């Protein structure tokens, strides 16, 4: 009797615990894109079917878009429908010609913005950031040999390319964290995946891990100072606006990533990062294209230390090209995967 | 008491813990069995990411509870 009383309560507790665990696991696997419920192709189609069902899109047009999607996916090429070009050149014009609170501003080289489409909304950030970074490398002659013949890949192709890096032997522990597969999924990725992808293409790059806050009020001054150092040059005759040859910086925090395309040193000596978000729709990006930039729009691009209070950031920065021997050295190093840590 | 720690690929381990264990201590115990540094771990239970300086006590973790383990920094 006594034993039965204990056994029954335990059973009931266990069952409730199990139900809770199962429900949570499901929610998390789904959020992280690891529940094996399908990929980009599926989401695009499902979301376009909503657009038909809601009466917002003709059924014929669904067939045309689907056709075009399938061609792009077969080729492995992004279709460009979420791309906005000319932001660097527009910022250069603005900073040169407009009365600002800026002493000096450093910009990365030409960079195309990519936002998520219907296919990757909610999960494509890391991939879209990779596309922005790559757009800059593809216009930079330093990377012509390593990246020869490449166009911006579509998200499914990026997933394939990561898998290829895993197959070569990069970062097996990272592969195992994502079930060794990315195609046909909505998997969140991080700087570690972007790293092995670029390394596998013979691009020299590295991660820096800002693993805890370094300033008052949970700020990350070290991060701002690292980016200033990356963008800036020692001195001499540097102009107020410097459009550098440097690629932009991939910026990860838990849950989301963005692309840093420059940094402003205000007249009061504080620093402000210029950040593109792959969540920003084309109509918002277009505002930066008009000759006089709204105050809200500029404010949206500008991030001060108060705006970066996540516990941990990682950056990935690109530094040049690798020899095959240097790539193989990095492939072996990636077996015990580490990054520079600050502090 | 025993608890379980499960990654989002379904890999599961058991840990021996006390209610007074900090989340920091639990991440150490995971490192002890899997070699994963604590800075790479995020633990979630009942919808909440668990904070380092709090105890299992603080979160009503019971024997045979499962914590979910998110690895590295992704988004
Ligand atoms: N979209
Ligand atoms: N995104």
């Amino acid at each position: 009797l006594a034993h039965q009383l204990q056994q029954e309560e335990d059973r009931k507790r266990r069952s409730e615990e199990s139900r809770q665990e199962i429900e949570e696991f499901q929610k998390l696997q789904r959020q992280y894109g690891l529940d094996n419920s399908g990929g980009y192709k599926q989401q695009q189609l499902r979301n376009m079917e909503i657009e038909v069902n809601r009466g917002r899109m003709p059924p014929s047009e669904f067939h045309r878009r689907k056709a075009d999607m399938m061609e792009s996916l077969a080729l492995g090429f992004d279709d460009g429908k979420t791309k906005t070009s000319g932001i660097i050149e527009a910022l250069h014009r603005y900073y040169q010609n407009a009365a600002t609170d800026v002493r000096r501003v450093w910009l990365s080289s030409v960079v195309d913005h990519f936002h998520s489409s219907l296919g990757d909304k909610g999960w494509g950030c890391g991939y879209r950031n990779f596309q922005m970074l790559l757009s800059s490398l593809l216009q930079n002659d330093a990377y012509n040999d390593c990246l020869k013949g490449m166009l911006i890949p579509c998200i499914p192709k990026i997933q394939s390319m990561i898998e290829d890096a895993w197959k070569e032997g990069f970062d097996p522990q990272g592969a195992s964290q994502l079930n060794n597969r990315l195609q046909g999924t909505k998997a969140w990725i991080g700087a570690c995946e972007v790293y092995i992808l670029l390394t596998s293409l013979r691009v020299k790059c590295h991660i820096v891990d800002f693993h805890k806050s370094t300033g008052p009020l949970g700020t990350h001054p070290r991060l701002f100072e690292w980016i200033l150092n990356y963008y800036s040059s020692e001195g001499e005759g540097s102009p107020k606006v410097v459009c550098t040859s440097k690629p932009p910086i991939y910026l990860q925090h838990q849950g989301h990533s963005r692309t840093v395309i420059g940094i402003e040193e205000k007249k009061n000596r504080t620093l402000c990062l210029l950040i593109l978000d792959p969540g920003c729709p084309s109509r918002e990006m277009q505002k930066l294209l008009k000759q006089d930039i709204e105050a809200s729009s500029l404010k949206q691009l500008r991030k001060s230390m108060g705006n970066l209070k996540h516990k941990q950031y990682q950056i990935l920065a690109v530094e040049g090209a690798l020899s095959l021997e240097e790539k193989l050295a990095r492939r072996q190093a990636s077996q015990v995967f580490t990054a520079e840590k600050i502090p | 008491m025993q608890i379980f720690v499960k990654t989002l690929t379904g890999k599961t381990i058991t840990l021996e813990v006390e209610p007074s264990d900090t989340i920091e201590n639990v991440k150490a115990k995971i490192q002890d069995k899997e070699g994963i540094p604590p800075d790479q771990q995020r633990l979630i239970f009942a919808g909440k990411q668990l904070e380092d300086g709090r105890t299992l006590s603080d979160y009503n973790i019971q024997k045979e509870s499962t914590l979910h383990l998110v690895l590295r920094l992704r988004g």
